[PDB]
């Protein structure tokens, strides 16, 4: 029984006490930010991150996809999703009820609404939208703020990252980032 | 519980402990 | 869409063939008790300051260590929730779990499942993340390669009766299989934005007039071991869709591979010990035929997705209610058959909110045991199951004796490979039948109609199989799914453990022949074929008509 | 094998094999219990109970006993054929008295004692006419008696003491004089109860094959009971539940009804062949071993040629008469018991009725056969008669002061190019004549081994002639190799190097001179020796000796394969079909969107469940005689035989239940029956 519990013994310092030391001091150690959640900071309060995904129902910004967590929409404290079947009739009345208030908030644009803005996110704090929904409510928010198509286009597509390869994934544009950004570029 | 019901569902572990031995054995 | 689906699954087998065939040859070193090139010095120190014999184990004595130290891990796991108030590397005031949560999660990281019936930033903290599911999620999948290596020396060994030595596979396993690919992996992802830290929850103040409380925590190292032991035990409570735990559509792709890393390189190891590699390449060609099929189903079924999108005017019927917009939806539809035919577990998207058909290929390459690329080795010597009783029904329907590898099936052999098949499915069959007849089992729903049984059809059929994927729209903390789905866990896993190590000590024994005239050729097509075949029949006569109550009738509905 | 006479004989035995008897077969148990509850719940639901429709589930409850039945009908219907040969050799003993001398000396007075009450030591005396009463060894006389009891041939043979022919069987009767023997068998180890043995249930385990099978049978009773009894919680969720009538229907046919009743039936129906075969095996488990088997030997030593070649002709050259010619060519084969020298006295009564010879009234000496000297005699004249090949013989006339006659000569050419091996009678010193050997095989007796090449299976003769004549008789036969000048120790050599190549061995031979070798081979048959030799080393006796019989040996043991191996593939491809016949119909009363699964578009629900259990019911009958006739299979390598097996027998165990219970349900809807 002497070779059982020492090998479990070690094994337990290795992987419980060796390996996360030895990661998060490199982790800190080469990519600081990265490891601290990549904060977004301005003088000492945090704003939030580039992964964190925020509820943003103001008319000046740009709104990204349904949360669904389990209190307030963009809950960090939650991380969960609709799991709502196709078979489900609630979901119906949700989507229904997603497409309308989309179009009543957005009169100036297509009446179809990107799948994106309609459905809601698997983890339930999604900060990314494709950059053709980005553009969609372009209007709104040209309106609300007074800035030209053409400039929120281009700062829309200056926020956007696309995969090393197409069939990866898709392109991404950075909510939090492109409101921040809409934000200095309004003073 | 419905009593007809309970006894259908001790008839299926009956035979399954029934079949099982059978596995293991030659008969 | 169809090229570009078609195009992300070859990149990825491509990708995985060349890194799989080199660690094949490091892991045939391990079963050929050859150490690795520079451990062969730190080996003989460390052996015996552990205590560690080399002895060769008979299979009796060999399955009484593995079973040892798994009794051992979730005695350790099972306290460690109870006191997680006491022990430190608690930022939040976490209370200790209730004996139901702490019962079913120690013997579900033990069981290399990781069933998630809890919330992760509200139930766990960092040092029971740290010191007890990090550190369960090296010994299951250890113990899992253990077995495996246990299997595989039975067919090379012949007319011996010892298997190895446990300890020193277990010690070679973590020490320079996992630990340093994951040290690798883990420091990759931290670079994309993954998250690796000890530091307290981060209030965030918005633009807008709302906060939120951000969760930190040691998440990076913990997520380079779920997808390579395939433990699929997320630090929070979307797993892998979460930002933290995976930041980038580029780690993505480096965690589909790691879930088919190991498991594809004991197909290559086995193929390499064996002298033949073609005996190896077989088993890898079976699974992959029925892995590419099984893909372009799913990707076709969520591309059609949802025409009640369509109806009420949005843009494509595409079906992103469960996904995420990083991922695109062949990604979120690759990696929904990845993370349950290799018994992974790591849920990119919520498989409840899936299709009729995109969601019963996950429920099937559950139920049919883990075969297809089952994360490591369990998936082997689950296969290897499969492969006696392909090559024993064969034999049945030509009229001479079993043969595989030169060595004779007999009799004994074949009741032990058999009850060891209907493990999985007899405890998902009981479980779900109960499930269904208690109000605490039902009222853990939350869609009605044909997909509300498919909710409770998906949980016994992960549970037992060791998946560890969930619909998650049941509500399983109630106690009653966490004594059930436990002994499915329990039962599922080591119940099948005791007749794979038994049909290796009755292989042993034997000498391996000369071919004859009654030989059939374990290679090529038409013996992949009798795999398959034997594979997909088995599962087909257990589940159709479990299927048909649950996501055949919401097809058609 | 199928009269009306029989049938009627087992059918009443058929229905009395339905009461609680049946718990040791796991498949037809299921099928009576469940045929027990629906008829039980019909009769109640029919008096006074919720549910509303009873006849339907009496049809169902009806069709699964006539389910039991017909299983039941196979069993019979085996041993029906089998207890029959049986007992027609129960009775050949009991018939008998039996007279014990209180000397040893034949004279003595003697008393009637039943014949059970023989024991070993005990001197009984046998005069014509009587029955030899136990087996044993003859201590004084000599007679000719009649074998047919053991072998099925009316042709004599000689029993007298103080030789190699002392050797009487119980059971058989002798023809010509007295005979005194000492029984040396305990009663219930008498040859005649070892035939008993074989047939007769209860004795015989179920051999390693048998048990292979039976293990995924329980195993897949075990998967169609939890996919069935689960449906219940399943479907009352949904909607109403399965009524339980339904859930055994289903549960009945999904379990392997067709192969679970059919193969004990497969084991009887084959030891029956082979007593038919004159080879007797103490259980099945050996007659299953002759199948595997990858390298067959044949021992030629104590035998002229393979035992295949059988007196054909009677041959007179100069001056002699036919009848005199077999008159003498039948007492020199009288000592000659290979199958060469017993034709030869199976053509001495077929031609000219020698049935009967007064051993005691010749005051002779029989000469045995011996493989050295080539030839076999008797003294019983003055001079000495002698049978034997061309070359044996010719040294012996002329060891006698006599010649060759040209016409002797030039009639052995003749049959030579005939390509029979001519054996010569001589009387003394002068020729009597030639007998022709020709081949008894219907095709080729090269085919037979060319069929066995086929299939993988080499021949190898064993062999101690010269290496210029054994090659001679090897071309003849078309074998693939030989070994000549074969001791003791080289035969050994042979077996022992083919299992080290890993090749199961077969081989046939003597108890005696090739006792080492029978028992490192894996399967061995006996001759020229009694069941005691090979009762224990568990082998095989073979009643004619013949080395050829080792063929019917394999061949026998193969069926017995091929059949367990083309209804397992059959009866499991079947329920692909019966899957979209329940299916669809079970729960069409809970989740109606499921008839789109009904691709045979069957009638009603309860006219699709009731085509599957009458075809789950019909299909048994339909394969009786498939499965104790055989499977005639065709000689093919491993690799291509599993693929034929995959066409033939995986393709029709699809297509065949699609079309059966699709005519079943139409002759439902013609005839309006529900
Ligand atoms: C920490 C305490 C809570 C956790 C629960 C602990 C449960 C203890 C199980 C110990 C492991 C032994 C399981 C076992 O061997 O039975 C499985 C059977 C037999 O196959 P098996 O013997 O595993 O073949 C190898 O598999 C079959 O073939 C038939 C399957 C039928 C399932 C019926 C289950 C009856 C077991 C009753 C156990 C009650 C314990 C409270
Ligand atoms: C190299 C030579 C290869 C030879 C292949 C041999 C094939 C053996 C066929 C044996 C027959 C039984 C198979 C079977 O029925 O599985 C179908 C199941 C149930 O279908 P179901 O849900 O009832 O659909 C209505 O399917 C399901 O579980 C639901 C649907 C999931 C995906 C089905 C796609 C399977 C593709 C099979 C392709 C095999 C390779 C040719
Ligand atoms: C479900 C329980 C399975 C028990 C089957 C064990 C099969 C072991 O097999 C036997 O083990 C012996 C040593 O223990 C060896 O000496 C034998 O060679 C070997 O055949
Ligand atoms: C207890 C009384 C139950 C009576 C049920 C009898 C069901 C008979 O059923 C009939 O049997 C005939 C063969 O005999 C078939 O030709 C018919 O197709 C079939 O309907
Ligand atoms: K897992």
């Amino acid at each position: 029984l002497r070779p059982a519990l020492s090998t479990f013994i070690f094994l337990l310092l290795i992987t419980g006490g060796v390996y996360p030391l030895l990661t998060t001091v490199l982790g800190q150690w080469w990519f600081p930010w990265q490891a601290n959640g990549s904060l977004i900071r301005e003088g000492d309060t945090v704003r939030g991150s580039a992964l964190i995904g925020q509820n943003f129902t103001g008319n000046g910004y740009f709104h990204g996809r349904p949360s669904a967590t389990a209190e307030m929409p963009y809950n960090p404290q939650a991380s969960g999703g609709s799991n709502l079947a196709v078979s489900n009739p609630e979901l119906d009345k949700l989507i229904a009820a997603r497409v309308a208030a989309l179009r009543a908030a957005n009169p100036d644009a297509s009446a179809s609404v990107p799948v994106e803005l309609v459905t809601a996110s698997a983890s339930g704090l999604d900060n990314n939208i494709t950059p053709q929904a980005a553009a969609w409510q372009i209007p709104r928010v040209a309106k609300a703020r007074n800035l030209s198509v053409e400039q929120l286009t281009q700062l829309i597509a200056k926020y956007s990252q696309q995969p090393l390869v197409k069939y990866i994934g898709q392109p991404v544009v950075n909510i939090v980032e492109l409101n921040l950004a809409l934000d200095k570029l309004d003073e | 519980m419905s009593a007809g019901v309970i006894t259908g569902v001790l008839l299926v572990f009956l035979l399954l402990g029934y079949l099982v031995y059978a596995l293991i054995n030659a008969e | 869409m169809a090229a570009q689906g078609f195009l992300l699954i070859a990149t990825f087998l491509l990708v995985l063939m060349v890194l799989a065939r080199p660690l094949g040859s490091g892991l045939a070193r391990l079963i050929n008790d050859i150490p690795l090139p520079g451990t062969t010095g730190v080996e003989r120190v460390l052996f015996r300051a552990l205590g560690v014999s080399d002895r060769e184990m008979n299979w009796k004595q060999y399955l009484c260590a593995i079973l040892g130290l798994n009794m051992l891990g979730l005695a350790v796991l099972f306290f460690m929730l109870l006191g997680q108030h006491y022990l430190p590397l608690n930022p939040q005031q976490l209370p200790g779990l209730s004996w139901d949560l702490a019962l079913n999660t120690a013997v579900s990281f033990v069981t290399n499942t990781n069933w998630r019936s809890y919330s992760g930033e509200t139930t766990l903290s960092y040092f029971s993340q740290m010191a007890g599911l990090t550190v369960q999620n090296f010994l299951s999948a250890a113990s899992g390669i253990a077995v495996i290596f246990a299997l595989i020396r039975a067919f090379t060994r012949q007319s011996m009766s010892t298997l190895g030595n446990a300890w020193v596979d277990l010690l070679r396993i973590t020490l320079w299989v996992l630990v340093p690919v994951a040290l690798l992996i883990a420091l990759f992802f931290i670079q994309q934005g993954a998250l690796q830290n000890f530091l307290p929850y981060q209030a965030v103040n918005t633009v807008e007039g709302a906060q939120q409380l951000l969760p930190m925590g040691p998440v990076a190292s913990q997520e380079a071991i779920k997808m390579l032991g395939t433990n699929g035990g997320g630090f929070f409570n979307a797993n892998s869709s979460h930002p933290f735990e995976n930041p980038t559509a580029l780690t993505n792709f480096v965690q589909m591979l790691a879930i088919f890393l190991i498991p594809t390189a004991l197909c290559f190891a086995f193929g390499e010990v064996m002298g033949d590699r073609r005996q190896g390449r077989m088993l890898l060609w079976a699974m992959s035929v029925i892995f590419v099929i099984c893909v372009g189903v799913v990707m076709w079924a969520e591309v059609q997705g949802n025409p009640h999108l369509l109806a009420l005017g949005t843009d494509s019927s595409i079906n992103m209610e469960g996904k995420e917009s990083r991922f695109g939806v062949l990604v979120s539809s690759l990696f929904a058959v990845v993370t349950t035919a290799a018994s992974c577990g790591a849920v990119i998207a919520m498989h409840d909110s899936f299709t009729a058909l995109g969601g019963m290929v996950p429920m099937w390459l559950m139920q049919i045991g883990e075969v297809v690329f089952g994360g490591v080795g369990s998936g082997l010597y689950g296969m290897m199951l499969f492969v006696l009783l392909a090559v024993f029904i064969a034999g049945l329907m030509i009229g001479r004796t079993p043969e595989y590898l030169g060595k004779k099936i007999d009799v004994r052999e074949m009741k032990l490979t058999a009850l060891a098949i209907l493990v999985t499915p007899t405890l998902v069959l009981m479980g779900a039948a109960l499930a269904m007849m208690t109000d605490a089992g039902r009222s853990a729903m939350l869609n009605p109609g044909p997909h509300g049984f498919s909710e409770v059809l998906y949980a016994v059929s992960s549970a037992a199989n060791n998946n560890g994927s969930a619909f998650a729209g049941l509500s399983a903390n109630s106690p009653f799914w966490n004594c059930l789905l436990a002994f499915c866990m329990f039962v599922g896993r080591f119940g099948v453990i005791i007749p794979v190590m038994a049909i290796a000590g009755s292989l042993v024994s034997k000498k391996s022949q000369a071919a004859s005239s009654g030989t059939l050729p374990t290679h090529g097509p038409l013996f992949v074929g009798l795999l398959i075949g034997t594979v997909l029949l088995v599962g087909a006569l257990t589940f159709i008509p479990a299927l048909a109550l649950g996501p055949v009738a919401e097809y058609l509905s | 094998f199928e009269p009306t006479l029989v049938v009627q004989a087992l059918k009443e035995a058929v229905k009395k094999l339905n009461p609680q008897a049946q718990w040791r077969n796991p498949v037809m148990f299921i099928v009576w219990i469940g045929s027990l509850l629906t008829t039980c719940i019909s009769i109640a639901m029919a008096s006074g109970a919720m549910p509303g429709n009873a006849l339907f589930s009496a049809a169902i409850s009806g069709w699964l006993w006539i389910t039991v039945l017909f299983a039941n009908f196979a069993e019979a219907l085996a041993e029906g054929r089998s207890k029959a040969q049986a007992n027609s050799l129960k009775g050949v003993k009991k018939t008998a008295f039996a007279r014990k001398l209180r000397e040893p000396k034949y004279g003595a007075a003697a008393d009637k004692v039943p014949a059970d009450q023989l024991r070993k030591g005990d001197i009984v005396l046998v005069e014509a006419g009587d029955i030899i009463p136990c087996d044993g060894e003859v201590i004084e006389g000599g007679a000719s008696v009649d074998e047919s009891a053991i072998t099925g041939e009316s042709a004599p043979v000689i029993r007298e003491s103080g030789g190699d022919f002392a050797s009487v069987t119980g059971g058989t009767r002798i023809l010509s004089d007295w005979l005194v023997i000492e029984c040396s068998v305990n009663p219930g180890e008498t040859f005649l109860d070892r035939m008993i043995a074989m047939v007769e249930g209860a004795q015989r385990r179920k051999t390693p094959n048998e048990i292979a099978l039976t293990i995924l049978l329980i195993a897949l009773t075990i998967v169609f009971l939890l996919a069935t009894a689960t449906l219940w919680p399943f479907s009352a969720w949904g909607g109403n539940a399965v009524s339980v009538t339904v859930l055994v229907a289903l549960l009945v046919c999904l379990i392997p009804t067709t192969i679970g009743g059919l193969l004990s039936a497969i084991g009887v129906a084959g030891m029956s062949r082979m007593l038919g075969a004159n080879v007797i095996a103490t259980s099945g488990r050996a007659v299953e071993a002759a199948g595997d088997v990858d390298v067959l030997l044949l021992d030629k030593t104590g035998t002229i040629t393979l035992g295949n070649r059988q007196a054909s002709e009677f041959i007179p050259a100069q001056g002699v008469d036919e009848k005199t010619l077999a008159d003498a060519a039948q007492l020199a084969s009288l000592a000659d018991e290979t199958p060469e020298g017993r034709s030869i006295v199976i053509l001495a009564k077929q031609r000219f009725n020698l049935r009967e010879r007064d051993v005691q009234s010749l005051h002779a000496t029989f000469v045995p056969f011996t493989a050295q000297s080539r030839m076999s005699g008797i003294n019983i004249d003055n001079r000495m008669i002698r049978k034997g090949s061309v070359d044996a013989i010719r040294r012996h006339v002329e060891a006698n002061g006599g010649h060759f006659p040209t016409d002797v000569d030039q009639k052995v050419d003749q049959v030579a190019r005939q390509g029979a091996t001519p054996l010569v009678v001589v009387e003394g010193s002068r020729v009597l004549g030639v007998i022709a050997l020709k081949d008894i095989v219907k095709g080729g007796i090269k085919e037979r081994f060319a069929q066995l090449r086929k299939m993988g299976i080499k021949t190898v003769m064993i062999t101690g002639d010269n290496r210029l004549t054994a090659a001679a008789i090897a071309a003849e036969a078309g074998v693939d190799d030989f070994l000549a000048e074969a001791t003791p120790e080289a035969k050994l050599a042979l077996i022992r190097q083919y299992q080290a190549e890993g090749r199961l061995v077969a081989m046939t031979g003597d108890g005696t001179n090739d006792a080492p070798a029978l028992a490192q081979a894996d399967v061995a048959v006996a001759m020229n020796s009694g069941t005691q030799a090979a009762k224990e080393a568990g082998n095989m006796v073979d009643l004619d000796s013949n080395p050829t019989k080792l063929i019917e040996v394999v061949h026998i043991g193969k069926q017995m394969l091929m059949t367990r191996g083309s209804l397992t593939t059959f009866s499991i491809a079947n329920d692909v079909a019966k899957y979209f016949a329940i299916i669809p119909a079970a729960f069409a009363a809970t989740y109606p969107q499921l008839n789109a699964l009904n691709i045979m578009c069957l009638h009603s629900p309860d006219s699709a469940i009731l085509s599957a259990v009458i075809f789950n019911a019909l299909i048994i009958v339909f394969l009786i005689p498939l499965a104790l006739k055989g499977v005639s299979y065709k000689p093919l390598t491993a690799s291509a035989m599993l693929r034929r097996n995959l066409w033939i027998y995986g393709l029709g165990g699809l297509l065949v239940p699609f079309i059966g219970i699709k005519v079943i349900d139409l002759l439902l809807t013609v005839c309006g029956l529900v």
